[PDB]
DNA sequence: TCAGATTCCATTCGAATCCATTCGAAAATGATTACATTCGAATCCATTCGAAGATTCCATTTGAGCCTGCTCGAGCAGGCTCAAATGGAATCTTCGAATGGATTCGAATGTAATCATTTTCG
DNA sequence: CGAAAATGATTACATTCGAATCCATTCGAAGATTCCATTTGAGCCTGCTCGAGCAGGCTCAAATGGAATCTTCGAATGGATTCGAATGTAATCATTTTCGAATGGATTCGAATGGAATCTGATG
């Protein structure tokens, strides 16, 4: 049960900085719904990128490159 | 008192002043080297990895409240509902 | 050149009582092509992620569990393997 | 030959030069990187040309069209996700 | 007619106003054009694939507002959504 | 010639998509996205012509184009 | 040096380097084609670096953030389009 | 290897006042080292696509032409045939 | 009109940037080949242009019925406030696992000639 | 169904290149100890959503003109495509030098604290 660890105040505060002003009650199971399915695809990635470099450490590199194969680059960890 | 929808906009500008993250770092650690137990056992990770994947998260779930808020004004509502991001995550092939 | 031979052999093989038109031939080589391109590039991205000179089949191995989804990426290694394995002993 | 060795249809020394020619620099490709490949690309249309005889069949005629095509690639999950080309005439 | 439209596989606009249009709009980036038959018609495939599209995610949009009747509105939200606008 | 793309050809595309009703406002709207689309692609495909130095725009330029662009296409030859 | 001939600040032997070491199969690289992506190099930073300056210019502080590139780069178009990539430490735009 | 010198020698150039962090600067290697993995790619395909082995400034001026949008593209163009002339000279 | 929230002016300082030195790494110079691109001809396909015609789509008006927008009251669900409980952060301490660089060294890919298919075009 | 110009397949090295062992160092993991800031219920209230009945708008269908798309035919020509030859130039050795990367050190610009003056909001 980790992923009720993503609180109330935290995914309203992630909410606010996207411009919601109200929130229904059932936005917080939906939220982890699709955070543990993103989450899940990336790291699915990554650990396939650590296993062909036949290490046992998952770096940010492999992050970096599974997000750009997910089409979501990011600057400001390498690359 | 403050009538309801003060601090809410309060806080709106607030978080879109600032840059920092808003979740809690060792929740995330947890739920992170949970899901990788299903894919590899006895998996390390770097500090800078888990970093780098709350920054993804984080941004990925603000432009999903984006478009879930535009489709919640598109129905003449300013609450956000669970069909909205459903509809939102639907027109973009998720 | 092009791959309708092959693609004839595998359908004679699957459906040995089904022809194909010559559109439907057009768009499998269509297809064919696309799966190869992207296998190569992605096997040559990861050879350079890890200084490395030479494509080998754990390149190849490593892009289809990238690209192809799951429950397809399986039968497909298992092919690949299997093929290899094969080629090796004769 | 080379095929015949690995057990497959579509050709192992075709596609060992096509990997050839897209190496980056002065790069190098293993003779069982091919083998690969090949098995891959021929359970892929294999795949592919099996849906669509069912589909054709279910039809009662004996040629496949790009309607077959489409309506096989459509009605299936995982080649929905692989493949999202426009399928001329489908 | 949905039912008539949606098991067919023809072209649903006519090759003569889609040809004129699409030389009207290659015109502003060079003169003097040549056009292949098999261009025109790639690209009449495309475009009637792309609409097509369009209007069920413009479709999906109108449902989500409790209405069976598409406005242009519709067709904005589809279009910010996926990226266009 | 944005015009001879008429209001039945507009309702069949939208009949394909399921539509069950459509308000008058559509059609304008709809050239509108066609013209931004074609635009888009056709540059592309101008730009791949000038390339190989041709007066003549083939089915490969277009199928190129289409591929940058995110829109693959089979049958014209990729 | 090539890049004085040029009139850059970005380097064309090194980036000529990396151009072949980029190359498909035996590929051969020109020496001008270094010097215009050199160029294309150099003007897309300089763009950048300016919006980037103004806006940092704009809230009274001398050094450059990631908030400040963020900023130039969500309030250009042409930016916006080009770079669709994740800035670490960026924020949002404010806008109700 | 990184761009820093380079481009802090622009920055100077730009805003001859004005410093940037080692974050902005990480950021910006990854923006320079992104946009020119985009223009190699494009490049070396349009080689391929009309059957040629070198790489020219001609395949620089059509990857260009094509990933950039705009204005931004008319403006790199100049820049760059510029460059290469004076070159060249 | 009064209690909260927001922004601004002073002070110090410590986290961070800019400047200064040595150096192996790589860039520029100078011939030398070959390798790839360019420049004329010469077919030879394939696009544009014109003409015609029954037809088959498209255009316009009317009208009815269906759909959407508006007003209004009810209730219900979300926001704001506050007091208690909990769990994250953070600052060391130790250790226990695992990268990454060298040095052999054994595995395997490419090049050269000669076939012996083999696929592609009638 | 037939012919023949590509083009794999075989034999044999030469030599990169990719593996196997070892050694150190980073660095990541596991314990521990607080203050204290963040989360959690719970209560109270208000405004926002929702349903129903009207009222107005406006879409679909049908019929009658009428108009312009579609296929076929055929020259005319121009513009891609191939074939040699001739250059233009990029890659390859061999030196020599300069430059950029890592290491240190002096300002100094962002970052708490501490009030103070407005700004804003809400009930009277």
């Amino acid at each position: 049960d980790n992923i009720q660890g993503i609180t109330k105040p935290a995914i309203r505060r992630l909410a606010r900085r996207g411009g919601v002003k109200r929130i229904s009650g059932l936005i917080y199971e939906e939220t982890r719904g699709v955070l543990k399915v993103f989450l899940e695809n990336v790291i699915r990635d990554a650990v396939t990128y650590t296993e062909h470099a036949k290490r046992k450490t998952v770096t940010a590199m492999d992050v970096v490159y599974a997000l750009k194969r997910q089409g979501r680059t990011l600057y400001g960890f390498g690359g | 008192r403050y009538r309801p929808g003060t601090v809410a906009l309060r806080e709106i500008r607030r978080y879109q002043k600032s840059t920092e993250l808003l979740i809690r770092k060792l929740p995330f650690q947890r739920l992170v080297r949970e899901i990788a137990q299903d894919f590899k056992t006895d998996l390390r990770f770097q500090s800078s990895a888990v970093m780098a994947l709350q920054e993804a998260s984080e941004a990925y779930l603000v432009g999903l409240f984006e478009d879930t808020n535009l489709c919640a004004i598109h129905a003449k509502r300013v609450t956000i509902m669970p069909k909205d991001i459903q509809l939102a995550r639907r027109i973009r092939g998720e | 050149e092009s791959y309708s031979i092959y693609v004839y052999k595998v359908l004679k093989q699957v459906h040995p009582d089904t022809g194909i038109s010559s559109k439907a031939m057009g768009i499998m080589n269509s297809f064919v092509n696309d799966i190869f391109e992207r296998i190569a590039g992605e096997a040559s991205r990861l050879a350079h992620y890890n200084k490395r000179s030479t494509i080998t089949s754990r390149e190849i191995q490593t892009a289809v569990r990238l690209l192809l989804p799951g429950e397809l990426a399986k039968h497909a290694v298992s092919e690949g393997t299997k093929a290899v394995t094969k080629y090796t002993s004769a | 030959s080379r095929s015949q060795r690995a057990g497959l249809q579509f050709p192992v020394g075709r596609i060992h030069r096509h990997l050839k020619s897209r190496t980056t620099s002065h790069g190098r490709v293993g003779a069982t990187a091919a083998v690969y490949s090949a098995a891959i690309l021929e359970y892929l249309t294999a795949e592919v040309l099996e849906l669509a005889g069912n589909a054709s069949k279910d039809l009662k005629v004996k040629r496949i069209t790009p309607r077959h095509l489409q309506l096989a690639i459509r009605g299936d999950e995982e080649l929905d996700s692989l493949i999202k080309a426009t399928i001329a005439g489908g």
